[PDB]
């Protein structure tokens, strides 16, 4: 018994896994990796994310919706001067 | 093909002139060429190659089945569940094996929980047929492919819902005799991927089988029906507006007779109540219990959005889980040691009545089955089963293949002390027999009443030697009340026609 | 007379009437010259072909018949002019130019 | 709903350069993506210059200079010719 | 005796693989819930488009990718072959991103 509560430890941010991280680094061209990188990366990626996400959400309400659109986030990207092609 | 197509109409056109009407209602290939020329111009002894006795309706179904074969027309063995319809099929496969002497390639499909039973019953009754449980891994399925399946060293093959989709390509190259489809409920959706994998195989006959008939709609009815004889209908909305949904506008309820008259000589229903074979009905009680006062805090916290700062993207399920069990909301159990005691049954609305009924049924010797929707909730029941120290076996969605068999065997073992039996709803009760059990209880209600009917009759089949005492759990003053009423709504829109078919901040700068 | 498209009149392929409308609703000025929709529209053809021709070249170098963003990624990023032009452009699914650092090469 | 885009014209130009090469759809969307961008960047740049000299109407003088401002080096050099050739062709035609 | 490669030869092989590959390296299910996690601190209870859900990753990766290769430049200049966070932070500071 007492197994209904045995796995409550998700805490999303590790969901970006070390194998992927190195897989990411391997595509980038890094040959060998410190172990503290993985965690430090988690910080860099997240802090990146909301700033757009904030801006990305920042649009949504102004047009009085409740469902985030790619075009919305498309504009979100442009404002910081990193433009993307391919989602209209 | 066309000779059979002419020969199919030899039996199709012998019915009412409605088939000519449907052929002439197409808005047309050369089916008219063979229609115009026609327009202007056994084994009732329970054959003993089986090892046992066939029931009288069983023979009739088989004789009805052999007629469809001799007619070269298709159909659906729609006999009510637990009427030994597996024996009817096993006898029918013997009918082809011995009378016509064509032991050939056969394909049968069963839910994951049920592949054991069909192999078990085929061995018990007609041991002369080569069948496999096509289970195992990607490599473990391969040596079945090249060695025996590619070697044509078999008669029937027993696979699951997904395996055939996993094995579509190695199965196309083998032409079949029937595609035997048990519990044909995934086919209700045309876009259900299993439908597009089955319209691609080439078998001379296509024997669809079910435990319950159509669930909700006429659209669904010809969804089963369109794959039966596809070259004949080849139409989707043509069939629908032809019958116009039980006269949804005029409510004549007399054009339904035309629906019944085509399907009565095209399809077969038998019910348990008519030919008992068990001579004992089942009881039903709906244990309306009040929703627990302790969780009333969180239930209000869900209604008023008071615990906080989470999703409510499906308020349906959120209230459903609170209607089901409070500790499911990730914090209703505050204990860092996660105490396991009477507080669980205390804080829960249902388990108090469950604890009472478990104590009663323990003394009465009632061998109970429990069905539920949430596998996570079953963990708590598994924990609470540990609290009461009952023997049992937990089958859940994707536990194992051999574990399903062994847990079933231990529960159905003679004089099995496994007093309770944890089981899911959509993974557990789709064809297995549990005659060792008598009483079956639902923890929660499902938005599919025929599935509710499908699940309940697990213990109430041929071989049930006690009175089936159903105790459905419905929460008082809850949203579960509306689901059951809606469950009744979908029930009565369907039962009414089926019964006719059989009969006929500011200034705070950080700086 | 006989209707004759301006793009034909310039001997161009790009729809100038579309843009003169678009310039008109684009609120870039309250009045707009006539050859400006024209003037840009041809140069529009120039760069697409310029990239498309590069897109064709790389497409051949893997011996495919249909152009993909990886090709597009390769082409522009292989072009120092385009890459300088599109430095703030990131390409969907485009991938990266294969390039390993000299010191990562083994002795 | 109606949606207007640039695929057909891009498709025509491709068959000008590579009359045999095919094309995906996503990359075509990229092309639609790309064209609109440079479409935008020139125009507002074109607008603000007319603002800088306080004029009210945008002609090729406006368009060309920003093309020189926007395109680097050889593209600007070559494309101005591409612009220059068409304009005279239009005025003559 | 086991045939183990010299450490790094595998990595150079890996480095090659992905530099021709073009696909994502981040699992979708972990990925989107991250965003669904994040949205709460701005507005409760939004509803995401997969296209948007997809579109996040490309920026997510492309950003982090360009980070890596710059960070790779660091240890080389720092006469290393193993990357340190001090490299990573350094670029972002050189990127002027702290
Ligand atoms: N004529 C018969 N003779 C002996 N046993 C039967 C007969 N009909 C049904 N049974 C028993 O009743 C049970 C019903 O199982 P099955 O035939 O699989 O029904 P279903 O196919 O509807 O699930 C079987 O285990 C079978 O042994
Ligand atoms: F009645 Be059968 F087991 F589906
Ligand atoms: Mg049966």
């Amino acid at each position: 018994g007492a197994k209904r509560h045995r796995k409550v430890l998700r805490d999303n941010i590790q969901g970006i896994t070390k194998p992927a991280i190195r897989r990411l680094a391997r595509r980038g061209g890094v040959k060998r990796i410190s172990g503290l990188i993985y965690e430090e990366t988690r910080g860099v990626l997240k802090v990146f994310l909301e700033n757009v996400i904030r801006d990305a959400v920042t649009y949504t309400e102004h047009a009085k919706r409740k469902t985030v659109t790619a075009m919305d986030v498309v504009y979100a990207l442009k404002r910081q001067g990193r433009t993307l092609y391919g989602f209209g | 093909d066309l000779e059979g197509t002419t020969k199919r109409f030899e039996h199709l056109l012998s019915l009412s002139g409605l088939f000519k009407h449907f052929i002439e209602s197409k808005a047309d290939p050369k089916f008219r060429q063979v229609l115009d020329v026609l327009e202007e111009n056994q084994f009732r002894e329970s054959p003993a190659y089986v090892n046992g006795q066939l029931r009288p309706y069983q023979i009739q179904g088989v004789n009805w089945l052999v007629s469809l074969h001799k007619n070269k027309i298709a159909g659906i063995l729609a006999d009510e569940m637990g009427l030994g319809k597996t024996l009817q099929t096993i006898s029918f496969l013997g009918y082809l094996r011995y009378i016509e002497k064509i032991p050939g390639p056969f394909l049968v499909i069963a839910p994951k929980s049920t592949l054991n039973n069909w192999l078990r019953e085929i061995n018990r009754w007609t041991p002369d047929v080569n069948a496999f449980i096509l289970q195992g891994d990607k490599e473990e399925r391969a040596e079945l492919i090249q060695k025996k399946l590619l070697g044509c060293d078999f008669d029937v093959v027993i696979a699951s819902y997904e395996i055939i989709i996993r094995e579509k390509s190695p199965l196309k190259k083998i032409n079949w005799e029937y595609i035997i489809i048990d519990e044909a409920h995934r086919i209700k959706n045309e876009e259900s991927m299993l439908s597009q994998v089955l319209r691609e195989f080439t078998s001379r006959n296509r024997l669809l089988i079910t435990g319950t008939p159509l669930q909700n709609n006429l659209h669904e009815l010809w969804a089963l029906l369109n794959f039966l004889l596809p070259d004949i209908f080849s139409d989707a909305q043509d069939f629908d507006d032809w019958f116009s949904s039980e006269s949804t506008e005029e409510d004549q309820d007399k054009i339904v007779k035309q629906l019944h008259t085509v399907l009565q000589p095209f399809l077969l229903r038998r019910i348990k109540s008519d030919v008992e074979t068990s001579l004992l009905p089942k009881k039903e009680l709906n244990l309306y219990v009040g929703m627990s006062s302790m969780q009333k805090k969180w239930y209000k916290k869900i209604l008023e959005k008071d615990e906080s700062k989470t999703r409510l993207l499906n308020i349906m399920m959120q209230l459903r889980k609170c209607c089901n069990h409070p500790y499911l909301f990730d914090g209703a159990e505050p204990g860092p040691p996660y105490t396991t005691d009477e507080h669980l049954v205390y804080n829960a609305a249902k388990l108090q009545v469950l604890d009472k009924l478990l104590k009663k049924l323990k003394e009465e010797g009632s061998r109970v089955l429990i069905f539920s929707q949430m596998s996570r909730l079953l963990d708590i029941l598994e924990d609470y089963c540990y609290f009461r120290n009952y023997e049992y076996c937990r089958i859940d969605g994707s536990t194992a293949h051999e574990d399903r068999i062994q847990a079933i065997d231990d529960y159905n073992a003679p004089d099995s002390k496994k007093f309770v039996f944890l089981l899911t709803t959509r993974a557990g009760g789709l064809g297995i027999n549990l005659t060792s059990a008598d009483v079956v209880v639902l923890y929660d209600s499902d938005w599919n009443p025929q599935a509710d009917l499908q699940a309940m009759d697990r213990a109430h089949r041929i071989g049930q030697k006690k009175q089936v005492k159903v105790f459905r759990l419905v929460t008082d003053n809850s949203v579960e009340e509306k689901i059951l009423e809606r469950a009744t709504q979908k029930l009565r829109l369907d039962q009414l026609v089926i019964q006719q078919n059989r009969t006929s901040n500011p200034t705070k700068r950080e700086r | 007379a006989k209707a004759k498209t301006r793009s034909s009149r310039a001997g161009l392929q790009f729809p100038v009437g579309r843009v003169h409308r678009l310039l008109r609703k684009g609120n870039y000025a309250e009045r707009v010259g006539a050859g400006a929709p024209v003037y840009l529209a041809a140069v529009l053809e120039y760069l697409t072909a310029e990239i498309l021709e590069l897109a064709g070249n790389a497409a051949r170098d893997n011996k495919k018949t249909r152009i993909i963003p990886r090709h597009l990624q390769l082409a522009v990023r292989n072009d120092e002019e385009l890459n300088k032009l599109l430095g703030r452009v990131t390409i969907a699914q485009g991938g990266v130019l294969p390039n390993i650092q000299s010191v990562l090469l083994p002795k | 709903s109606r949606k207007e885009s640039y695929a057909i014209y891009v498709y025509k130009v491709l068959k000008q350069v590579h009359p045999d090469t095919g094309i995906s759809s996503k990359a075509m969307s990229i092309m639609n993506s790309f064209v609109n961008d440079v479409f935008e960047r020139i125009a507002g740049e074109a607008s603000r210059l007319a603002h800088y000299n306080k004029r009210s109407t945008i002609t090729s003088r406006e368009i060309q200079t920003a093309v020189r401002l926007l395109l680097p080096g050889e593209l600007a050099k070559h494309a101005v010719s591409e612009g220059t050739k068409a304009v005279t062709k239009y005025t003559s035609a | 005796k086991p045939h183990r490669y010299r450490p790094g030869t595998v990595a150079l092989r890996e480095i090659r693989r992905y530099q021709k590959s073009t696909e994502l390296l981040i699992r979708k299910l972990p990925f989107q819930r991250l965003v669904r996690e994040i949205a709460q601190d701005f507005k409760t209870d939004l509803r995401f488009q997969s296209s948007a859900v997809m579109a996040l990753q490309e920026a997510s990766e492309a950003y982090l990718v360009a980070l890596f290769e710059d960070t790779n430049l660091c240890a080389i200049h720092a006469k290393r072959v193993t990357i340190m966070p001090k490299d990573i932070q350094l670029a972002r500071r050189i990127r002027g991103e702290r």
